């Protein structure tokens, strides 16, 4: 029963429905259930692009800072993906910038790899480690040497 | 030492994400999110040596992504899982050759055909039609099953001895 409800809201957020999201909010639904990987709520907003549902959860009490089974925060996806409004907004709550998977991998390493320059500029205003190094020995300068990103090699230069 | 750039490709459903977990974290995902597309890397030994496996798990295709199409320009080995109780999964895996064929400009392309969910018994494509299809390609078929790691390990580690070849 409890678990069924849990099970609604995982889905309400990945669907993007507001209603039904603040609906289960106040019957009791867990803001930190997760699914088999760990995806919480505040995962499955930030992947796919939902603002009011990562600030609702957020003042709820959702962890801004909880990984999935490969060690990826809510930042993680947010900056794969190239959700500018939302990365500021999960740094305007205090996350990690810092943190790091299985692989060793900075929000800083994934978003250059992709190619977001904008979501990179905002990283490295709010302080992230530039000469950051993975579990396999790379940089996110040398993702830009091997991707030809002259671009974003001149930011990460700068 | 040497890194291979291993793509996973096919159609939605057919279990690719499942695929790749259980070759690295050796742990079967009942449910992965079908949009979420990232790139692992895994260290191990091949017939004796130790190589470095970079391997993408596509997902989201019809967005156009920059890592998506520079993995596939310059991806070394395809993998082409369908499933075997989707027949429209295997229709599809002409159309992904073909734009492969297009985007690597080449004849020859080393490539491993994949049948996933082996474990269920609700089978609607047979063994033959899919070695059919192999044979006229090429390329090996082995079967798969993520749920009950049939095959897991010998699908990625013929694909590297096809890079080899
Ligand atoms: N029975 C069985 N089910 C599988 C197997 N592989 C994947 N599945 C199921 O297929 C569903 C979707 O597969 P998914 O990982 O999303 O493949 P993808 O869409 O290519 O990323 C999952 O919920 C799995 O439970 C398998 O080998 N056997
Ligand atoms: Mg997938």
């Amino acid at each position: 029963r409890k678990e069924e409800l849990d099970k609604k809201l995982l889905e309400a957020a990945r669907a993007g429905q507001d209603d039904e999201v603040a609906a289960l909010l106040a019957k009791g639904a867990d803001v930190n259930a997760h699914d088999t990987f760990g995806f919480t709520p505040l995962h499955l907003a930030a992947l796919y692009g939902h603002l009011e549902i990562v600030e609702v959860l957020l003042k709820r009490g959702a962890d801004i800072n909880a990984d999935d089974s490969y060690g990826r925060t809510p930042l993680h996806l947010a900056a794969m993906r190239g959700h500018l409004e939302i990365v500021e907004l999960l740094l305007r709550w205090g996350a990690d910038v810092n943190a790091a998977d299985e692989e060793g991998r900075t929000p800083l390493h994934l978003a250059a790899k992709r190619g977001h320059l904008e979501i990179v500029e905002v990283l490295l205003k709010n302080g992230a480690d530039v000469n950051a190094q993975d579990k396999f020995g790379k940089t996110a300068f040398d993702i830009s040497i091997d991707n030809g990103n002259e671009d974003l090699a001149e930011i990460l230069q700068k | 030492m040497t890194e291979y750039k291993l793509v996973v490709v096919g159609a939605v459903g057919v279990g690719k994400s499942a695929l790749t977990i259980q070759l690295i974290q050796n742990h079967f995902v009942d449910e992965y999110d079908p949009t979420i597309e990232d790139s692992y890397r895994k260290q191990v030994v091949i017939d004796g040596e130790t190589c470095l496996l970079d391997i993408l798990d596509t997902a989201g295709q019809e967005e156009y992504s920059a890592m998506r199409d520079q993995y596939m320009r310059t991806g070394e080995g395809f993998l082409c899982v369908f499933a075997i109780n989707n027949t429209k999964s295997f229709e599809d895996i002409h159309h992904y050759r073909e734009q492969i064929k297009r985007v690597k400009d080449s004849e020859d392309v080393p490539m491993v055909l994949v049948g996933n969910k082996c474990d269920l018994p609700s089978r609607t494509v047979d063994t033959k039609q899919a070695q059919d299809l192999a044979r006229s390609y090429g390329i090996p078929f082995i079967e798969t099953s993520a749920k009950t790691r049939q095959g897991v390990d010998d699908a990625f580690y013929t694909l590297v001895r096809e890079i080899r070849k």
